[PDB]
Order: C-alpha cells, then sequence, then structure tokens
RNA sequence: GGUGCAUGGUUGUCGUCAGCUCGUGUCGUGAGAUGUUGGGUUAAGUCCCGCAACGAGCGCAACCCUUAUCGUUAGUUACA
RNA sequence: GGCGAAGGCGAAAACUUAGGCCAUUACUGACGCUUAGGCUUGAAAGUGUGGGGAGCAAAUAGGAUUAGAUACCCUAGUAGUCCACACCGUAAACGAUAGAUACUAGCUGUCGGGGCGAUCCCCUCGGUAGUGAAGUUAACACAUUAAGUAUCUCGCCUGG
RNA sequence: AUUGGGCGUAAAGCAAGCGCAGGCGGAUUGAAAAGUCUGGUGUUAAAGGCAGCUGCUUAACAGUUGUAUGCAUUGGAAAC
C-alpha cells in the first residue's frame, strides 16, 4: 500500500523521461500514445538487448528517441542490417513527416540499473529456474556492481498454488522514505507455464545530496 | 598450562 | 624476595560466613575473628607463580588485558596502571562479549579509531552542530572503549580483581581455554579461576598492592623499573583511605 | 568431513497475524578419523540453517579415541530419559545401527558395533545420549597409568 | 463468459499505529529468551543512563512543497 | 510456634493416663525393620433411642433482579449443628512425597534438653522452617526433614 | 521390565496405628555340609538345531561324525 518509488521523487530528483510539449490538449494524447509505442515496443521485441530505458525527445514534428542498453550489437545486428529495420519500424509506427536520426549509446556501470535486473530476473524465472538460487546469484552480482542495499520481492506460483508466500531480500541501507537517496525502481512481469510473476527490484545508487535539482 | 610458550 | 610476610600488615579478611565451602584447603579452622584468614606461605607461593607466569607471557610479546569495575579505588587504580604500563584495560561495565565474540567488537574499535583521525584531520569543514554532534558520540566510545583500542587479536591473559563479581568475565575467559588470575576471595568458586591468589579485595589496602606487584612484575618482562614490586622496606607504603571495619551488613 | 543431516524439523512461534515460520536444522560433523561435533540451529531458509548448523557443529569438535574400530567396553549413554547402548562387536558384523546412530558412529571413523534405541527416539536427545556414552569411555591404558598395574592389567 | 477460495499490478483497514525483524554471541535438552527489558524525556523502538549483550535494516523525524518576515534581479499586460 | 501415629488438640481447676528428648562408669544380650490375614483409631455429613434447643442454617414459604431463577440478595424457617449409648468407616484423610537404616557442601532463623553463665550471645544433642552446590528430574522443582547415593519389606500402576 | 520399568504435578504410597505367620537382619569362635563351587561314574531314546564331510548335474534334501542341557550317586573345598 506504499508508493511507487519512481514516482514520488519524479521531478524534484529526477528529470522527465519523455521531455516535449505542444498546444493544450489537441493532439498531446496522440503524441502520448504514439511514442509510448516505441517504450513499450523496445522492452516486447528486444529482451536480450537489455535497455535500460528510453528518452523521447518531441517538438514540432521531431522526434529524437535516445536509447541506453548494455548489449547494442543486437540493435545494432551484423553489418547494420537491424538498425534499419528498427528506424523503419519506428517511422511506420510514428507517421511520415518526422526525421527520427535515432542514437544509441552504452550505459555505465549497467548490473545497477533496475530495469535490466528485473528483465534478468523474469527471464531466469521463466526459464523453469529455481527461485532461491538465481534471486541469489542476482542480489550477489548486483552487490558487488559496487551499489547500495538491494531489495528484491517476488510474487506468483512459487511452483505451486497458494501464492501468498512472496519472497523478499534486504541486504543494506536502503531509506524509501528518503527523497533525498536517487532511488530506481523498475518493474516486470515474468510469464511462467502456470501463472503470472510479479518481479520488483529497488536499486540505491549512492545519495543525490547537493545536487540541486533534477540532472 | 603450565607455561604460556 | 617478593613481598615478605611483614609488610601484609592487612591482607586477610572477608564478612562473616559467606565463605564457600569448598576452599577449606586454604582457610585454616575458623577463630573468633570470624574472618576467614589466609596462610602468607602460600599466598606468596601463589604470588610466585604469578609472577613468573606473567612474566613469560611478557616475554612472549602477547597482549595482555586488565579488568576493574567497582565503584571508585579499584577503576583509579586500573586507571593508573594503565597509564603507567602498556596494558589493554577496562574500567566501566563488562560489555558481555568481548572476548568470546570478537568481530562484532574489532568493527567498532575501528570505528572508534577512524573517528578520532576523521575529528584530528577536520577543520571545522562542517557546521559547529555537526562538529559538537561526533565529538559527544568519541566521549561515549571512550567511556566505554578507551581502554581496549591497541589490541588485533584476542587478550592471551586476563586479571580479575573479583570473580564473583566479575562472574560474566570469567564465564567468559573460561568458555575459550585462554588463562585467567583472579583475586579469589574467600567467597569464590576456585573451579573457574586457573591461578588462585587468596587475597583480599575487599579492603583497599589490599588490592592496590597485589595489583601494583602484577602490574611491576609485567613491567620488568618489559625493561621498565619496578615501582612497587622486589623493592624493599620502607616503600610498598601505600596512601591509604584507611584499611579498617572487615564486616559488612 | 560428511556432513550428513539427520532430522530437519519445521518449528515456528505464533504472532499477532501470522506464524513466524522459521524452521530449523541439524546436522552431524565428522571427518572419519576421530573428530566429531554436533550443532543445531535455526534460520528462515533452508541454505542459512544448513550453514549456521555446519559452523556451529565444526566450530564446537571434540575427540574420540579407536581401538579395533569399535569400542571396547559396553556403556550405556543415560541422558535425558533417552538411553543408548553400545557394546564390542566383533569385527565381522560390521555397522548396524538406527539412523541417527548410525550417523554418529559412521562419521566418527568408527566399525562394527551393536546398538540397541531405548526410551524415546527424539533425534537430538539420541545424540546427546550416545555423545555421553561415546565420550564416558575411560580408555584402558588411562586406568593402567592411574593405577599400579600399568603393564598391562 | 466463469474462477479475486489459482493471480500480477493497484487499493481499503488496523494506521502516520510505534512497532516489526536480522547478523554475531550468551543462556536454555526445547519451542524460545536475551537486543526490543528496567529508570527519565518526547507525537515516535526519539534520545539518554543502567543492563549478556554488541551491532544492523524496515518503520519516526530530517532532506521536498505551501503559508507566515526581510534582503536582492527584474519591471509589464502588474502598479501609478 | 508446641504436641500427637493420623483424624486433631487453645477459658480455669481436680483425678486417671499416653508418648517424646538429653546424659548415663547400670542391666538383659540381636530380644531388630517391614507386614498378607486380623485387631484398634479414624474430619464432617447421616442413622437408631432418650434429653437439649440461645445463635446459625439444607428442605420449605414470601419479597427482589432477570425473558425465565426452583440460584446468587433479602425476611421467616424444620431436620441438624449440642449432650448420653451405638451404627455408618468415607474426604484434596495432602507433604498429592510408605515405613526402617548408613553416608553426602554450606549459610540464615526459630523451639527444647546440657554444659558455661545477668539476658543477648559460646558451642553439644535433638524437633520444626528458609536459602542453597555437587547429585537427581521431562521441566517445575527436591536437595541432610531428598524426589541424591544403596539395601530390606509391604501396598499399588500397565491407554482413554 | 529376574536380567529389563515405575508411584510429587503424567495411571499408581492404603487415612493412621498395634501387629502373628513370611521375607530380611549386629560382631567373634566351633562343628556339621542344607544351600554354593569343583573332580569321577551313570543317564538325559532316535530324528531335528550347530559345525565338518559325502551323495544326489548344485542347491531344497538325505546320510555321515562330534556336539550341548538337566538329573541322580560318590569324593573334596568352608569365603557367604
Amino acid at each position: 500500500q506504499k508508493v511507487n518509488s519512481n514516482g514520488l521523487r519524479f521531478g524534484i530528483n529526477k528529470n522527465w523521461i519523455s521531455r516535449w510539449t505542444a498546444n493544450s490538449h489537441a493532439q498531446t494524447a496522440k503524441w502520448l500514445i504514439e511514442d509510448e509505442k516505441i517504450r513499450n515496443l523496445f522492452f516486447v521485441n528486444y529482451r536480450n538487448a537489455q535497455v535500460s530505458n528510453v528518452e523521447i525527445e518531441r517538438t514540432q514534428a521531431t522526434v529524437d528517441v535516445f536509447v541506453y542498453a548494455a548489449q547494442p550489437a543486437f540493435l545494432i545486428g551484423s553489418e547494420n542490417k537491424n538498425i534499419q529495420k528498427i528506424t523503419k519500424q519506428i517511422k511506420q509506427i510514428i507517421g511520415r513527416t518526422t526525421n527520427l536520426d535515432l542514437t544509441i549509446n552504452e550505459i555505465g556501470s549497467p548490473m545497477l540499473s533496475a530495469r535490466i535486473i528485473a528483465r534478468d530476473l523474469a527471464n531466469a524465472i521463466e526459464a523453469r529456474v529455481p527461485l532461491r538460487t538465481a534471486m541469489r546469484q542476482s542480489l550477489i552480482k548486483v552487490l558487488k556492481a559496487g551499489a547500495n542495499g538491494i531489495k528484491v520481492l517476488v510474487s506468483g506460483r512459487l511452483n505451486g498454488a497458494e501464492i501468498a508466500r512472496d519472497k523478499m531480500y534486504i541486504e543494506g541501507n536502503m531509506p524509501l522514505s528518503t527523497l533525498r537517496a536517487d532511488i530506481d525502481y523498475a518493474l516486470e512481469k515474468a510469464q511462467t507455464t502456470y501463472g503470472v510473476i510479479g518481479v520488483k527490484v529497488w536499486i540505491n545508487r549512492g545519495m543525490i545530496y547537493t545536487k540541486g535539482l533534477n540532472r | 598450562m603450565g607455561n604460556f610458550d | 624476595s617478593l613481598a615478605k610476610l611483614g609488610e601484609m600488615r592487612t591482607h586477610v579478611g572477608m564478612v562473616k560466613r559467606y565463605w564457600n565451602p569448598k576452599m577449606g584447603f586454604f582457610i585454616e579452622p575458623e577463630r573468633k575473628h570470624n574472618n576467614d584468614h589466609f596462610v602468607l606461605e602460600l599466598q606468596r607461593q601463589s604470588l610466585q607463580t604469578a609472577y613468573n607466569y606473567v612474566k613469560e607471557v611478557a616475554q612472549n610479546n602477547g597482549q595482555i588485558l586488565f579488568v576493574g569495575t567497582k565503584n571508585d579505588y579499584v577503576k583509579k587504580l586500573v586507571n593508573n596502571i594503565a597509564k603507567r604500563v602498556d596494558v589493554a584495560f577496562i574500567t566501566q561495565r563488562w560489555l558481555g562479549g568481548t572476548l568470546t565474540n570478537f568481530k562484532t567488537l574489532s568493527i567498532s574499535i575501528n570505528k572508534l579509531n577512524k573517528l578520532v583521525e576523521k575529528q584530528a584531520e577536520n577543520a571545522a569543514d562542517l557546521t559547529k552542530k555537526e562538529n559538537l554532534m561526533l565529538s559527544r558520540e568519541i566521549e561515549r566510545l571512550e567511556k566505554f572503549f578507551g581502554g581496549v583500542k591497541s589490541l588485533k587479536r584476542l587478550p592471551n591473559l586476563l586479571i580479575v580483581d573479583d570473580p564473583v563479581y566479575e562472574k560474566n568475565a570469567v564465564a567468559e575467559a573460561n568458555i575459550l581455554r585462554i588463562p585467567v588470575v583472579a583475586l579469589c576471595n574467600t567467597n569464590t568458586n576456585p573451579e573457574l579461576v586457573d591461578f588462585i591468589i587468596p587475597a583480599n579485595n575487599h579492603q583497599p589496602q589490599s588490592t592496590c598492592l597485589l595489583m601494583n606487584l602484577l602490574a611491576d612484575a609485567v613491567a620488568e618482562a618489559k625493561a621498565m623499573p619496578t615501582m612497587f614490586a622486589y623493592k624493599p622496606d620502607e616503600e610498598i607504603q601505600i596512601e591509604i583511605p584507611q584499611k579498617q571495619e572487615a564486616p559488612r551488613q | 568431513f560428511e556432513e550428513r543431516i539427520v532430522k530437519l524439523k519445521r518449528i515456528s512461534k505464533t504472532t499477532k497475524g501470522g506464524r513466524n515460520m522459521r524452521f530449523s536444522v541439524l546436522v552431524v560433523v565428522g571427518n572419519r578419523k576421530g573428530k566429531i561435533g554436533y550443532g543445531i540451529a535455526k534460520a528462515l531458509e533452508v541454505p542459512n540453517a544448513i550453514k549456521k548448523a555446519i559452523k556451529a557443529a565444526h566450530n564446537s569438535l571434540h575427540t574420540i579415541e579407536i581401538h579395533k574400530g569399535s569400542i571396547y567396553h559396553e556403556v550405556i549413554g543415560r541422558s535425558g530419559a533417552s538411553r543408548v547402548l553400545l557394546k564390542p562387536a566383533p569385527q565381522g558384523t560390521g555397522i548396524i545401527a538406527g539412523g541417527a546412530i548410525r550417523a554418529i558412529i559412521e562419521l566418527a571413523g568408527y566399525s562394527d558395533i551393536y546398538t540397541k534405541n531405548l526410551g524415546r527416539n527424539t533425534p537430538i536427545n539420541m545424540i546427546h545420549a550416545t555423545m555421553d556414552g561415546i565420550l564416558k569411555q575411560l580408555s584402558p591404558r588411562r586406568v593402567a597409568i592411574l593405577r599400579n598395574k600399568n603393564l598391562n592389567e
């Protein structure tokens, strides 16, 4: 019954993910539903790309979809066979009059980004791997990545009925209630053959003191 | 123990 | 040779009829005083044994620890012994587990030293309120860990001035196999303490005397001079919150 | 060092609004040459409890002595109203005992033995009684030393 | 269309209640207890003494927004 | 606190009468423990006969509360509680711990006998309590007056 | 539960006492030898149990040789 940690500290310590503006209540809904199709399309199509987040840059028929991933080779493909396909797919799903010129950039220390960690947990769970060993291994790798404590809790069918047997782990100072904490959050819906598995990962990346405002 | 060492 | 029998003018006496009866070896049959007097020759023999053991321990260049917790006199006493001889010591209440567990306190003493140096290098960079808060915690830590700060491993030897009142410390020392020497007054249980020293500790004159002989015994092994031991007569005269009135109610 | 468990137990203390399900395990540690120890600990998960039990057992070890791979004089283990008996079996019979008794004796680097369970059958009390019976064993050379008949008498 | 007595997610209630636990160690054959108890002060397990306990996390406050005073940059489409 | 084997025993006197403790240079000289059967005693309630009946009070009547109250409360109220002779022989008849004996740290009281002697306190032998280690117990707990170490005898137990 | 159990709270110490028959029982000396131990002899049918061997093409089995256990008599031992 607690608020999402990503939305609580949004706009006061973390910049907006889709920075743009347009005419009042006329077609901002159209852009809001169209650009989001890119955001969901990446996370659905390219599981192994390990994309962390994407930033949307729209102003008067121009779009710049910034991408952050650990393995850009899958997005690029072999001799640029996949970048043209992905950019033409984005064009077909966004329109024809807007220049796109996307970029693909590396992420520093990926193992401390909640999104890809949750994606790996979902992949491990859907791969019939026992939950405890995979979760412990991911915890160990993220802690060794050089971050603060982790809070992973997973619900769903834990290889059987009586789903209300969720498992949670905490291994360090994770002050969710502190706005000045710079806490990153993400969620993934692991889809096992028996039901739906929900994985939530909270990652602390050090305090954000003296940052003034959104970076 | 008699003596330490 | 070592604290001849003449100097023990006040070295025997304890509250009436509170003695553990398994110590019938040392105490002679009861007399009018009803304070269980001790045999001084066996007392000197025990002092010899403690002397020659602590001397060899110090020659091994190990770590020995001191314990004093009664109200004022023994605390000031162990403080003086600590400032005179490079010895680990404890002056406040035993923290229930210093020796049996050590990883959970080594981190604490390391934090103490790190914050001490943090104060030493900080040129008022933070606010005055922040400066005051850290120094208060430093004072707190020195109040409990001011003694045991220059040690790395488990103390290989510890002394206790009252095993009955320090049952926690002697029990923890006996969980391990490390030796312990205690001023085993007539009310303690000798099955726990390794080297028995049947002396008087409630009275002020005797505890300081024997603590000083032990301190000089460990000091002479360090080449240092012996203030109260082996030194002969017209000496060993200690300032006395007067020593009289053995009975307690 | 085989660390073969004997009996894990599902224990839980009640609490306002829920049941604190924190089960515990028991382990036996033995070097198959004379080193024996046991340890019982509790945790929220199987691996944590197993690790804690192994640490507790291996931290507190104690030795035993072997003569022709067997106990040499009959001894009864009186501890907690759960008796365990040992007997000097002849060299051919091999190991025979219950669950926990076989675990202890096998991890003790032992061999042929005769045992019979008496009293209750709770594993921890059986372990305590068997250990007490095996450590009150008084060595023949010891009684030889503490007597004037040391010369094979 | 059915199964919230197979669910994820979201939410109500206790409740902004001051509680819930863990690591090491000690005691107890054991579930377990010890910290978290006792003495003072707070809205608060907030802090401080004592204490076989020493530390740690979630929870409270604090970092955030708004109102209450003043200084300064700016003067309009306010003001005058 | 004292006594009695248990039930029990508390205004005062007289007669009869039981058992217990301490010291014994005295005496018999193993005559001692336990006890199936038997015998005696055995709280209160109850019964038979004759007295007694101040107070109290099963049963009973009435007034209250309650939905009901044949109960708790209140007012009356007989048997009985009392005595003399018998009968009944049951109770948580409890220390929920059978009797007899030897040994096993200590400390704090209290009561009796004895020596010493103004009481208080010194200690010896006993009876009655608290605290308390080895020891025992599943734990609570017992712990020199054992539920400890052992023997003898009797009685008793074998899931609900 | 003789070896091989228990009776404070789990089933179980009679309500208590006087108690015959029964069981048990201080120390030393003598005898007897009823218990106790041991030597000799007789007997404890055969088959079967155990060990070895032989014969069934090998075992199941059959045969083969030894084998325990008690009782009675006789000769000694004297610790209980």
